[PDB]
């Protein structure tokens, strides 16, 4: 369901469309038993209209510009989206952040409600790898043994340091080159090689305009396919195989048909 | 007593609800459930 | 209980005093393999959380559930597992005295 | 060499000694395992009941 707020609307019909679609979002969760996905696009323009009709009121506006009641509206819109004992509302919000400031007060107030982070990098989608997302800017605070498992937590502790390693070999690479690399450092490179191959996947939605069916990949296949990759139980297999493949078992499929095309 | 719909509805699902939560539909839960010791297979000690 | 699955072991200081290193190391496995099943042994008490059933009573304004519950909770008792793998270990250990034996008289020659 | 092969005949007598420590703690981990299944199955029990009440 969408609500579309327009740029050429009044403040208050801008500030007032959030808790429009939080209303159908509610509906949905508590008439109905859903986890319902809640998308705000963009947030900081509702920040911005709260501005305009606290302005528009003539109320003395507090530090950098704001409104006084800044963090309470945020606080209003933002404590209606959570989870209850019928169901529970999921809100993915794009955020944009003024003059690249993050202390900056409207994301900084944005930030105390964020539960995790979903950042889409430029330059890992030059590298073909789709969705973009940045797998170190990315963060969550459910990271923990005891809310998502102890084999989850440390699988993706493994996957992060695989990838700083990679990071911090890639300065080297440019400067010197790969040949005077270690064992140990060809090993970690080309395991991170095929762990950031194996974060990109194909979708649904775009297949018509990619030509690959999606894939819905469970989670504990992630879990088991990215521990068969950070033990080295696929060093024999091709990077390419890792490409724009769900799970593991299309993966070794895939190096399959390499091989028998070869 | 003369209760009305919604308040019925409620009820209902809140009913339904807890018994998928709590695995009502696999077997009553008002009576005392059987179990069953999983027959254990050790490692092997030779070799 | 918890005394033959929590608070027992087997002395490994005198096991390490005899293995070859290479030539059994499967040792490293048995030291460890075992530290499994004492990992488990970590958890799994005899009885993990008695109930509380006068809290159930004061919960339940019909307290003859938690009753019938709490009569149902005692009249069932789980006995320890069945074993059929005793046999088997009394017949390795007769085989390893027979070797022992023969091997001590090669020594002794 | 003759005393070196003494002591190490002595050292292969040790090693069958502690093989017998080999099997003993072979049949004690056999029934700690035994146990723990024990274990686990009546704290399967406790939580079905406690999930019941």
């Amino acid at each position: 369901a969408l609500v579309y707020g327009q740029m050429n609307e009044p403040p208050g019909a801008r500030a007032r469309v959030a808790l429009t679609g939080l209303t159908v979002a509610e509906y949905f969760r508590d008439q109905e038993g859903q986890d319902v996905l809640l998308f705000i696009d963009n947030i900081f323009r509702f920040t911005q209209a709260g501005s305009e009709v606290s302005a528009l009121l003539g109320r003395i506006p507090s530090a950098v510009g704001y409104q006084p009641t800044l963090a309470t509206d945020m606080g209003t819109m933002q404590e209606r989206i959570t989870t209850t004992k019928k169901g529970s509302i999921t809100s993915v919000q794009a955020i944009y952040v003024p003059a690249d400031d993050l202390t900056d007060p409207a994301p900084a107030t944005t930030f105390a409600h964020l539960d995790a982070t979903t950042v889409l990098s430029r330059a890992i989608a030059e590298l073909g790898i789709y969705p973009a997302v940045d797998p170190l800017d990315s963060t969550s605070r459910i990271l923990d043994p005891n809310i998502i498992g102890e084999e989850h937590y440390n699988i993706a502790r493994g996957v992060q340091k695989i990838l700083q390693d990679y990071k911090s070999l890639q300065d080297i690479i440019a400067i010197l080159g790969m040949d005077e690399l270690s064992e140990e450092d060809k090993l970690i490179v080309s395991r991170a090689r095929k762990i950031q191959r194996f974060l990109s996947q194909p979708f649904q939605v775009a297949e018509v305009f990619t030509g690959h069916a999606g894939k819905l990949v469970p989670i504990k296949d992630t879990i088991k396919g990215f521990k068969m990759i950070l033990n080295g139980e696929l060093d024999h297999l091709p990077e390419v195989a890792f490409y724009m493949v769900g799970p593991i078992e299309e993966v070794v499929a895939k190096a399959e048909k390499i091989a028998e095309s070869q | 007593l003369e209760a009305s719909t919604e308040i019925q509805r409620e009820l209902d699902a809140e009913l339904d609800k807890l018994k998928k939560m709590y695995g009502g539909d696999t077997a009553d839960l008002s009576k005392f459930p059987s179990f069953h010791f999983e027959d254990p297979v050790v490692d092997p000690i030779n070799m | 209980a918890s005394k033959r699955i929590a608070r027992s072991s087997i002395d490994w200081a005198k096991m390490a005093e005899s293995v070859p290193e290479s030539q059994k190391a499967m040792y490293n496995q048995f030291k460890a393999k075992s530290d499994g099943y004492i990992r488990k042994a970590l958890s799994y008490p005899e009885q993990p959380s008695p109930i509380n059933w006068e809290h159930y009573r004061k919960s339940l304004t019909n307290p003859a559930m938690v009753d019938a519950f709490k009569k149902q909770y005692e009249a069932l008792k789980v006995p320890y597992p069945e074993d059929k793998v005793s046999s088997q270990i009394d017949a390795q250990e007769a085989e390893a005295k027979k070797e022992i034996t023969k091997f001590i008289q090669e020594s002794r020659g | 060499g003759f005393e070196e092969a003494i002591t190490l005949e002595e050292r292969a007598q040790k090693s069958a000694e502690a093989q017998i420590m080999l099997f003993q703690a072979k049949r004690e981990n056999v029934q700690f395992q035994l146990e723990a299944a024990y274990r686990a199955r009546l704290h399967h029990v406790n939580n079905e009941i406690k999930k019941r009440l």
